[PDB]
């Protein structure tokens, strides 16, 4: 049920760089053991990962600095809603 | 000795506790125009660079919302989150951040109304859609620009997002600011236009200085501003409420439609953006086309404190199977059926309170809405084979009234039958509910709404346009 | 028009 999500404008994407969103009714504390349980499934498969940020009062979910080989392991985790690569916006 | 654009936002005729969070570049807070009345967050989240140039894009449109010479909304105070980094560029990341950012600010603070404007775009985005979406159901006003791509708004966000108020730009002859393959954005995703060529406002230069900027950030800025000030007139404004005011209050039938692609004519609204001077509202919303399928829907919809009243449909091939409203979710909507290239769905949203409305669908002397004190205010039609004041008139098709029990609500139904388009209007203080087209010697691919004119287009044709007022 | 956004406009 959980999908992927990128820019289709191609020069504006940014790899490596993902913005998990998690469902609707997901508390914060459950948000980032979600987070955390990437980390500790990437680290086990040899990737290092960051998570620079974590959301809560508009949408639940986190920002991750990562591979985007790690897409499907990120996808199967619990509470997983959908993920979107990072792009770039521009001054209109 | 007044600027071009603000005197065409003032109407012909014309005689706070808003705030306004601005989202780009950095600021020069202490600018003549624009100094004390914007406080700088300083919360940052921008790229790295791949001085007086940094700042440039968000001091001239504080300028434009709030300037004390070249503002529109002067004495409105404006908060700065620094999104866009010197060469003008940020990330949907950076964004969702500065928008959490304000909706905690205001959880931990509470104001009065916030106007949140969004001078930045990029590709269509789920996640950006999102947030600005659940920020106006928060009670955010968020007002953001169209693109400057000459493109499909809708491809862009969160010019693209629902329940954001988007902005295309024009210019001093009310023509869309066009520059090469440059210039505004339009379509269905565009909710009306503001002055946005040739814009002066504070220019990070000095700090007296100015410069003339273009971009449908500027247009936004209008924008923004026009709905600060209205916002303190009548702060307990809904979303739904000011957005309807925004497109009453415009100029509307100015700009030359010919400047857009032929296809985005009809979808995109000609409406120039001016202030209140010193009712029934309705708007027209149109649908996500549908598809080339023989069994296809569209569906356009209303706000959620917006009663709808009236579905139409328009095909540009003209085979099509006409439209119906459907509650869905506890809402009334309105779906278009293609035969078929694909159809449009063209909802009427009104906004009516102390009014309950009813679908009532039977065959076409019949009255559909029987009840005593109820009035029609739309007609729907449509069929599966290819082949008098609260009445709707049919051929072999199923009728869809829509029926409103409303005490101050008065309506009449004027027509007009003769070609290729065939246009009645409502009279000056009558508000077009419903457009529909009544068929005879000629196909018909579909009746729209355009302010108060009920348009249906041919290939013998009426329109039917039903107006109402409030008593 | 201007390259934060260098030609002219009107
Ligand atoms: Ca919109």
């Amino acid at each position: 049920t959980a999908t992927f999500h990128r820019c289709a404008k191609d020069p504006w994407r940014l790899p490596g760089t993902y913005v998990v969103v998690l469902k609707e009714e997901t508390h914060l504390s459950q948000s980032e053991r979600t987070a955390r349980r990437l980390q500790a499934q990437a680290a086990r498969r040899g990737y290092l990962t960051k998570i620079l940020h974590v959301f809560h009062g508009l949408l639940p979910g986190f920002l991750v600095k990562m591979s985007g080989d790690l897409l499907e392991l990120a996808l199967k985790l619990p509470h997983v809603d959908y993920i979107e690569e990072d792009s770039s916006v521009f001054a209109q | 000795s007044i600027p071009w654009n603000l005197e065409r936002i003032t109407p012909p005729r014309y005689r706070s506790l808003v705030e306004v969070y601005l989202l780009d570049t950095s600021i020069q807070s202490d600018h003549r125009e624009i100094e004390g009345r914007v406080m700088v967050t300083d919360f940052e989240n921008v790229p790295e660079e791949d001085a007086s140039k940094c700042d440039s894009h968000g001091t001239h449109l504080a300028g434009v919302v709030s300037g004390r010479d070249a503002g529109v909304a002067k004495g409105a105070s404006m908060r700065s989150l620094r999104v866009l980094n010197c060469q003008g560029k940020g990330t949907v990341s950076g964004t969702l951040i500065g928008l959490e950012f304000i909706r905690k600010s205001q959880l931990v603070q509470p104001v009065g109304p916030l106007v949140v404007l969004l001078p930045l775009a990029g590709g269509y985005s789920r996640v950006l859609n999102a947030a600005c979406q659940r920020l106006a159901r928060a009670g955010v006003v968020l007002v953001t620009a169209a693109g400057n791509f000459r493109d499909d708004a809708c491809l862009y966000s969160p010019a693209s997002a629902p329940e954001v108020i988007t902005v295309g730009a024009t210019n001093a002859q009310d023509q869309p600011v066009t520059l090469g393959t440059l210039g505004t954005n339009f379509g269905r995703c565009v909710d009306l236009f503001a002055p946005g060529e040739d814009i002066i406002g504070a220019s990070s230069d000095c700090s007296t200085c100015f410069v003339s900027q273009s971009g449908t950030s500027q247009a936004a800025a209008h924008v923004a501003g026009i709905a600060a000030m209205m916002l303190s007139a009548e702060p307990e404004l809904t979303l739904a409420e000011l957005r309807q005011r925004l497109i009453h209050f415009s100029a509307k039938d100015v700009i030359n439609e010919a400047w857009f692609p032929e296809d985005q004519r009809v979808l995109t609204p000609n409406l120039v953006a001016a202030l209140p001077p010193s009712q029934l509202f309705c708007r027209t919303v149109w649908s996500a086309h549908s598809g080339p399928t023989r069994m296809a829907t569209a569906i356009a919809r209303c706000a959620p404190d917006e009663e709808l009243l009236s579905c139409s449909s328009f095909s540009r091939s003209g085979k099509r199977r006409g439209e119906r409203m459907e509650a869905q979710g506890g809402k009334l909507v309105c779906r278009a059926h293609n035969a078929g290239e694909g159809v449009y769905a063209i909802a009427r949203c009104c906004l009516l309170p102390q009014a309950n409305c009813s679908v009532h669908t039977a065959p076409p002397t019949r009255v559909h809405c029987h009840q005593q004190g109820h009035v029609l205010t739309g007609c729907s039609s449509h069929w599966e084979v290819e082949d008098q004041p609260n009445q709707c008139v049919g051929h072999e098709a199923s009728i869809h009234a829509s029926c409103c029990h409303a005490p101050g609500l008065e309506c009449k139904v004027k027509e007009h039958g003769i070609q290729e388009q065939v246009t009645v209007a409502c009279e000056e203080g009558w508000t077009l509910t419903g457009c529909s087209a009544l068929p005879g010697t000629s196909h018909v691919l579909g009746a729209y709404a355009v302010d108060n004119t009920c348009v249906v287009r041919s290939r013998a044709v009426t329109a039917v346009a039903i107006c109402c007022r409030s008593r | 028009f201007v390259s934060t956004t260098d030609r002219p406009c009107g």
